[PDB]
DNA sequence: TATGCCTATAGTTATTGTGGCC
RNA sequence: AGGCCACAAUAACUAUAGGCAUA
């Protein structure tokens, strides 16, 4: 056991539940109630005033429903205890392999035991239909799946488990963040398979429990201009606004010359040859698009922002940045293939790879801007959820400039 | 053995040490007689100079409310009718001694003293602390609800077949069985709570099923408002216009087509409490048709697990949307008057799906699943917005239905420019001192034109100049403007009264063939879009 | 950098009213 | 020596993101 304290100055979590379907609330009565008898959880009574919110996913191996708690407030209000106190080392090492496997851990932290006075802090609702019953309260006894603190408890007990393992293999990369812990190889795609089991083997040893990965591959795609046989008007006019625009991300690009290729009042429709100078612009703004554009480097100190732009037809388009206009990481999620897809769907696929992408490289959860209303999402994301991590959202308008530029990338 | 649950006070503070009122001594005589009753039965018990807490008698518990710890909500939402289940048998029971029954931390009793005033100048006088839950208390019904959950448990496992609800004081049973069976369970229930101290009402002191809850008339078929009686003619003031409004949004729910927007923006004014607002034509001419709906009484229906939820959307006006939900053709559980354009414009297609949206919520708080839309939308319209726009959205299962108020989306912009078409470069400048501004345009063929206008903005010049490049154009046209603004709007569908011009500039289009519209950077050294902007900021 | 003028996303504290309650 | 719950309207503070105009 062990002491854990809040940050001085602010109070326990105190969350609004969100209500849930008919089916997913009698999902949660079964899982708690089977948790109860175990002793992960216990019954408490109305003086309790904290609150964190409860929603139902499902699995694919698992096949039934899982339990998730939204501890996003509770978290930013214990920042001190896993950062500070208890912080969880990060290598560099590990955006750069051949094939990575995730494997869920999440069972483990549920045998040791939680501190007595903070035991109140993870207290949840389960709401009712139509407010019939006065809703059934919980609270955690032991770890809880979702908060930071409990890798950072265990971390003692984690290192000292991994340690046959990482003597075994000192070449081959691991790295724990939340549930889920991460695994980097420069081996063959049958020698991948046999050595993570080995480790998963060991798993069993002291007594807890198509999905592969390749970072190497998430080589940044440019943006590609159009490469047109005879020029008018209006296929100017669309570059140049583009272009324009593109020059606070890439200050070497110039419209100069391109614009005196228009000269007074002239038709859309009407052919413009281009010249010497206008052929060797556009050519040179190429060369920038497909070359790194310098003065963009990773900063601990700032948070990391992910938006998002819908592009439709199936494709979607992201931007991971820390600073406006300096992108590190882009690229375009298009569709998982055929099948039964949405535009929510489509989204919630591409914000938990997006996710797992920025745990791999750096080890954080970037603020993801999406385009699509509070209420809308709030109600359908849980259906098509599956990671145990809640990255924090913020709804946003998506401009036209960005739209149409990000569209051109490969 | 009521199990008494712990209760402490606010991080930083003590029991209120408010001092008594000046003495009376007409209520003290009848005082003492209630209090040596509540003493005699265990309620209160006598205390010295022991105690310094104190709370004012009228018992105020303000002060004490504000020092006592924060308690998780009893029931924040409302159970509606709508969302409650068809029974054969229901029955009311309202328990006495109620909070008498329940006992208080011992530890907390002894701030919520209370001391008697005197008879004759300050004298020592008669202290008390209650040992009980005590009436206008802070955790009191939160209490009380959670100690009763723990005795209703074991009834609710034995009997599932039976529903009971818990409100306040009040508990409220029903059940599919005959009146025979459900007679009999009902005394077994109170048998039960007999054991824990709470008085319930005999079979002949029982009340009858019309019960009134929260203005709910409830019945074990259907469900239905007190009748909605309101004062009429002569000229109203302000606050009686917000009367009115109170009771048709409450009759709302029931009542399918009420239109209370007019009445809206009579309230958009501010201040006197008597400012005797007068009628507009328009305004009395919705309040009218809303009298003619409330005459006839009508009723809502229960949900059944068994079937599915239908709900129905129409437009009845400018920014106004009416909702039914029903399982059964003409028998409606729950209606609605979604009418939320936030003082914006928006459109017609979206300001739909944010309508579908809240009532899909709705659905989930109330009935626990989401209902089968049948939308005045056709699927072609409905593919054609949400491929062109950026927001995402899912409406998983809908269907197209013909009602008179069709949605219809007006008009579409081209994709490629058009050839032959008559080229309309456009530009509009405005100054805010004096606010001053001209719009014109440029054309590939030699023609041009400048205006000037009065009491403008740069938003409002740049619109200007498209309409009059809407104006003096024939069918096909290409138009090329400078503003991100000017060219965002026309790329929606604006559905309001987005002032004058808007609706100017949608009747244009819709008469005309084929319009391309394009973007250009200002000030950029771009040819058509230079020669009108030294035209326009010729003065400015 | 400031203020006025546009779009979109998201909220907060007060009043008044309707329906209820202590 | 009115408060609490649900919904609605009015008012006020709006905040964030992007953009235009002038300075
Ligand atoms: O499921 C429902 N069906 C129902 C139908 C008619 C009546 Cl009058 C009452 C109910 C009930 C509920 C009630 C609480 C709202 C007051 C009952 F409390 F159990 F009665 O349960
Ligand atoms: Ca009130
Ligand atoms: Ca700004």
């Amino acid at each position: 056991t062990v002491p854990v304290k809040l940050k001085p100055g602010m109070d326990g979590p105190k969350v609004k539940q969100w209500p849930l379907t008919e089916e997913k609330i009698k999902a949660l009565v079964e899982i708690c109630t089977e948790m109860e008898k175990e002793g992960k959880i216990s019954k408490i009574g109305p003086e309790n005033p904290y609150n964190t919110p409860v929603f139902a996913i499902k699995k694919k191996d698992g096949t039934k429903w899982r339990k998730l708690v939204d501890f996003r407030e509770l978290n930013k209000k214990t920042q001190d205890f896993w950062e500070v106190q208890l912080g969880i080392p990060h290598p560099a090492g590990l955006k750069k392999k051949k094939s990575v496997t995730v494997l869920d851990v999440g069972d483990a932290y549920f045998s040791v035991p939680l501190d007595e006075d903070f035991r109140k802090y993870t207290a949840f609702t389960i709401p009712s239909i139509n407010n019939e019953t006065p809703g059934i309260r919980y609270q955690y006894n032991v770890l809880p799946q979702g908060w930071k603190g409990s890798p950072a408890i265990f971390q003692s007990s984690m290192t000292k488990i991994l340690e046959p393992f990482r003597k075994q293999n000192p070449d081959i990369v691991i790295y724990q963040y939340m549930d889920d812990l991460y695994v980097g190889s420069d081996l063959e795609i049958g020698q991948h398979r046999t050595k993570i089991e080995e480790l998963r083997q060991h798993l069993l040893r002291w007594g807890l429990t198509g999905y592969e990965l390749h970072p190497d591959k998430w080589t940044v795609q440019p943006i590609v201009l159009p490469e047109k046989d005879s020029w008018t008007v209006n296929d100017i006019q669309k570059l140049v606004g583009k272009l324009n625009w593109a020059s606070q991300i890439y200050p070497g690009i110039k419209v100069r010359q391109l614009c005196k290729l228009l000269r007074g009042t002239k038709a859309l429709t009407e052919v413009i040859p281009l010249t010497e100078e206008a052929e060797l612009e556009l050519a040179e703004n190429r060369e920038i698009l497909k070359e790194p554009v310098h003065g963009v480097y990773y900063d601990p100190s700032k948070d990391l922002i992910a938006e998002i732009q819908k592009q439709g037809q199936g494709q979607w388009t992201y931007q991971i940045y820390q600073e406006p206009f300096k992108n590190l990481k882009t690229g375009k999620y298009a569709r998982m293939r055929g099948a039964h897809t949405n535009d929510v769907k489509q989204l919630t696929e591409a914000v938990q790879k997006i996710t797992t992408e920025s745990i791999v490289i750096w080890g954080k959860t970037p603020k993801f801007k999406l385009p699509i209303q509070k209420e809308t999402w709030e109600t359908w994301w849980t259906e098509y959820w599956q990671a145990t991590w809640v990255p924090e959202w913020e709804f946003v308008n998506t401009p036209p400039l960005v739209k149409l530029w990000y569209q051109l990338e490969k | 053995p009521i199990e008494t649950v712990p209760v402490k006070l606010k991080p930083g503070m003590d029991g209120p040490k408010v001092k008594q009122w000046p003495l009376t001594e007409e209520k003290i005589k009848a005082l003492v007689e209630i209090c040596t009753e509540m003493e005699k039965e265990g309620k209160i018990s006598k205390i010295g100079p022991e105690n310094p807490y104190n709370t004012p008698v009228f018992v105020d518990f303000r002060e004490l409310n504000k020092k006592t710890q924060d308690f998780w909500e009893v029931q924040l939402g409302i159970p509606h009718p709508a969302g409650l289940k068809k029974k054969k048998s229901v029955t009311v029971l309202d328990v006495g001694d109620a909070y008498f029954s329940v006992p208080l931390d011992e530890d907390f009793r002894k701030y919520t003293a209370f001391t008697i005033p005197s008879i004759n100048n300050e004298t020592p006088g008669i202290r008390y602390q209650y040992n009980v839950l005590p009436q206008g208390w802070k955790g009191s019904p939160a209490i009380f609800q959670s100690s009763m959950t723990k005795i209703l448990e074991p009834f609710r496992k034995q009997n599932p077949d039976i529903v009971i609800y818990q409100y306040m004081d009040d508990l409220y049973v029903g059940s599919d069985l005959e009146i025979g069976q459900h007679r009999t369970k009902i005394e077994e229930l109170r048998q039960h709570l007999l054991r824990w101290g709470l008085t319930t009402p005999d079979k002949k002191h029982q009340k009858e099923p019309p019960f009134l809850w929260m203005g709910y008339e409830l019945h074990p078929d259907k469900w239905t408002v007190q009748p909605i009686v309101l004062p009429e003619k002569d000229s109203w003031t302000v606050n009686d216009i917000q009367k009115l409004v109170g009771k048709l949004n409450w009759a709302s729910q029931i009542y399918p087509g009420i239109k209370v927007r007019q009445l809206c923006k009579l309230l958009r004014g501010t201040k006197a409490l008597t400012e005797v607002i007068p009628l507009t034509e328009e305004a009395e001419l919705e309040l009218a048709e809303n009298r003619e709906i409330l005459k006839e009484p009508v009723h809502g229906v229960y949900y059944d697990p068994s079937k599915d939820l239908i709900a129905e959307i129409q437009k009845q006006g400018q920014g106004q949307w009416t909702y039914q939900i029903y399982q059964e053709p003409f028998k409606n559980l729950k209606t609605g008057k979604y009418a939320r354009m936030r003082g914006a414009h928006t459109n017609d297609v979206k300001q739909l799906t944010e309508a579908v949206q809240k009532i899909t919520t709705e659905s989930i708080v109330i009935w626990g699943k989401t209902p089968k839309f049948k939308l005045p939308i056709q699927k072609e319209t409905w593919e054609t917005w949400w491929t062109e726009y950026w927001q995402a959205t899912w409406v998983p299962e809908w269907e197209f239905v013909n009602t008179p108020p069709l949605v219809k989306l007006w008009y579409q912009l081209e994709k490629e420019p058009i050839v032959g078409a008559e080229t309309f470069y456009v530009d509009g400048a405005a100054s805010r001192e004096t606010k001053l501004g001209k719009a014109g345009y440029v054309t590939n063929k030699g023609r041009q034109k400048v205006v000037t206008l009065t009491d403008t903005t740069n938003q409002k010049t740049e619109l200007q100049a498209i309409h009059l490049a809407l104006q003096d154009s024939g069918l096909e046209v290409n138009i090329v403007t400078d503003s991100q603004y000017a060219l965002g709007i026309i790329q929606a569908q604006p559905d309001q009264s987005e002032s004058e011009l808007v609706n100017q500039i949608i009747e244009q289009l819709i008469k005309k063939e084929k319009v391309y519209l394009a973007w250009v950077p200002a000030h950029k050294g771009i040819g058509g879009n230079e020669q009108v902007d030294k035209l326009v900021s010729a003065g400015i």
